[PDB]
């Protein structure tokens, strides 16, 4: 007659998905190109409210099968369900033809382009705080149980210089209670086991850190350049690794190192990594040689 | 779930319950020719609006309707032709689900309202796995058979008539088009009256402007009781392409899931 109840003590996602009519937001240019959509700037004006808000605007191409637009409905629930400083947040969406995911505009964008075009006025404070935030954001999503398949420089956005969030959540995944690992592509960013088993892990995300920081520190050059994406699992076994990055000491490039261990436990934790990197941030000119300052 | 047929001499109405989009409904009762027992009915009364006087024989839509059977739907006990289609059912004194979870509100479960998310979802499934499509699918369509269960009713009366706008698909509104998607778009609108303790579907909107806000991109809002888990579902019930809805079986399954542990996904007190 009733369903038989076995209760699960977790707390129910009261998390608030808006939703908006096309007529709202106004597409003023685009922001990013690729065959997943498209990403457009544009204003969003709230009826009744005095306010116009810049905003990114990313639209879909039609789903494949009842799973396809699952991804960009899950991508939706995950940017819902998160509410912290260091990864922003989903201000709606539009169900139309195309679903579109409606965030906060981030002026300077992309920081993987941000630290491309200013190679010389980054300064170590920057860089450090930057690693501060960004071991922050994912501490959160560790804190909240959700793992980001896809960290990497391309995916942190800059609000302002002295701050910059996390965001794609294309890829992540909640784990439950219950379970510790995701079994399910960035070969560069991924550890050994989540490409030799396709095993996903709060560490994984890791060694996905080190890269990210790796990327950060060379202000922005390509990992394993010139080396396939075939290939490097046999690379990484040998124990090669990133080379060390020129503005770096033997401490930086230490943890870079201790990120990407093979052994997973071996892999520093995301608070520690706030630790490390915020005590290193109070001293920048230390542990990183830059030569403007 | 074999149709049986009716002599108009063995159906009385006695009073008029009410009248809707389609037919008027009225109780009534059921005297056999050879006895004078009378059985308490509900009969649903269906203008000919064919021209080509067909509802004086059995059509076999009529026999379609006349025969399904489930646990979680309205049967139907018999049917009599005629100048007016008269559709004989049980009289269900507790009435319609809409006037219940209005009337009791937040003092009824959230185990009670996901269970009957669970129920509506087997009979609209049911329904779909024998070829029947509902067309008319709400929370005033949903009657209590018990106080713990829920049956579908007016199912299949559309198609007897020639060829609600609140609870209508897109391509229905537009093209007159109706599947079971149709009615998976509906089963969301009714699930979401339920989760609202019965709230009016676009309250201060107008019936001309339902359709412009759905091809806007705009939707009904997430239930307050709702975590965004059970409104997901609703949103994904409201999509714009067919093909990309839940089907009835999946809606069952995760209504159950739901349903078995029905706090982390409705806050109600
Ligand atoms: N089996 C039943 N037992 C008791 N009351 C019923 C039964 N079937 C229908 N009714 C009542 O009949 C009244 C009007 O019938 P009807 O017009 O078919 O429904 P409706 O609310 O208008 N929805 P619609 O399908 O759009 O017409 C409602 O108040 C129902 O509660
Ligand atoms: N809210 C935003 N503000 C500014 N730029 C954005 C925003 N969202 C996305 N972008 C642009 O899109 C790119 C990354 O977006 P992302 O959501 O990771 O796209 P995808 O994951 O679909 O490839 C960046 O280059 C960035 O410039
Ligand atoms: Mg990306
Ligand atoms: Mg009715």
């Amino acid at each position: 007659l009733v369903e038989p109840l076995t209760p699960s003590g977790e707390a129910p996602n009261q998390a608030l998905l808006r939703i908006l009519k096309e007529t709202e937001f106004k597409k003023i240019k685009v922001l990013g190109s690729g065959a997943f959509g498209t990403v457009y700037k544009g204003l969003w004006i709230p009826e009744g409210e005095k306010v116009k808000i810049p905003v990114a605007i990313k639209e879909l191409r039609e789903a494949t099968s009842p799973k396809a637009n699952k991804e960009i409905l899950d991508e939706a629930y995950v940017m819902a369900s998160v509410d912290n400083p260091h990864v922003c947040r989903l201000l709606g969406i539009c169900l139309t033809s195309t679903v579109q995911l409606i965030t906060q505009l981030m002026p300077f964008g992309c920081l993987l382009d941000y630290v491309r075009e200013h190679k010389d006025n980054i300064g170590s404070q920057y860089l450090l705080n930057w690693c501060v935030q960004i071991a922050k954001g994912m501490n959160y999503l560790e804190d909240r149980r959700l793992v980001h398949r896809d960290l990497a420089a391309r995916n942190v956005l800059v609000k302002t210089p002295q701050h910059v969030k996390i965001t794609d959540f294309g890829l992540a995944k909640l784990l439950g209670a219950e379970e510790k690992e995701y079994h399910a592509v960035p070969i560069k960013w991924m550890a050994l086991e989540s490409i030799l088993h396709r095993i996903y892990t709060h560490q994984s995300d890791v060694w996905s850190y080190g890269v990210t920081v790796w990327e950060l520190m060379t202000f922005g050059s390509k990992p394993y350049d010139g080396i396939p994406a075939s290939e490097i699992s046999s690379i990484l076994e040998k124990g090669e690794r990133l080379p060390q990055p020129p503005i770096c000491t033997i401490d930086v490039y230490m943890i870079m190192r201790k990120c990407w261990m093979i052994d997973a436990d071996s892999r520093p934790k995301f608070r520690e990594l706030i630790i490390e990197f915020s005590k290193m941030a109070r001293d920048p000119q230390r542990y990183l040689v830059i030569q403007g300052d | 779930v074999l149709a049986r047929i009716f002599k108009e001499t063995e159906l009385r109405k006695l009073k008029v319950l009410g009248s809707g989009v389609f037919g008027t409904v009225h109780k009534g009762v059921w005297i056999p020719e050879g006895e004078s027992i009378k059985i308490p009915v509900c009969i649903k009364v269906i203008e000919d609006k064919s021209g080509r006087q067909s509802f004086q024989a059995v059509t076999d839509h009529m026999l379609a309707i006349g025969s399904l059977d489930h646990a979680h739907i309205v049967r139907l006990l018999g049917l009599c032709p005629g100048s007016s289609l008269q559709l004989v059912t049980q009289y269900l004194p507790l009435g319609s689900l809409l006037d219940h979870v209005r009337q009791h509100r937040g003092a009824l479960g959230p185990q009670l309202l996901l269970n009957w998310g669970v129920q509506i979802a087997k009979g609209m499934y049911y329904l779909e796995e024998h070829g029947m499509v509902h067309r008319n699918l709400a929370a005033r369509n949903v009657l209590l058979k018990s106080p713990s269960q829920v049956q579908v009713a007016d199912f299949g009366v559309a198609d007897l008539l020639p060829p609600p706008i609140k609870w209508m698909a897109l391509e229905s509104i537009h093209f007159g088009k109706y599947t079971h998607q149709s009615d998976v778009w509906s089963y969301g609108v009714t699930v979401w009256e339920l989760m609202t303790f019965g709230a009016e579907p676009y309250a201060g909107l107008r019936l001309a402007e339902v359709p412009d806000l759905l091809e806007k991109g705009g939707r009904l809002a997430q239930p307050q009781i709702c975590t965004i888990d059970v409104y997901m579902v609703m949103v994904k019930c409201w999509m714009i392409d067919e093909n990309i809805r839940p089907t009835f079986k999946e809606l069952a399954n995760e209504f159950t899931r739901m349903a078995r542990d029905p706090p982390r996904y409705l806050v109600i007190k």
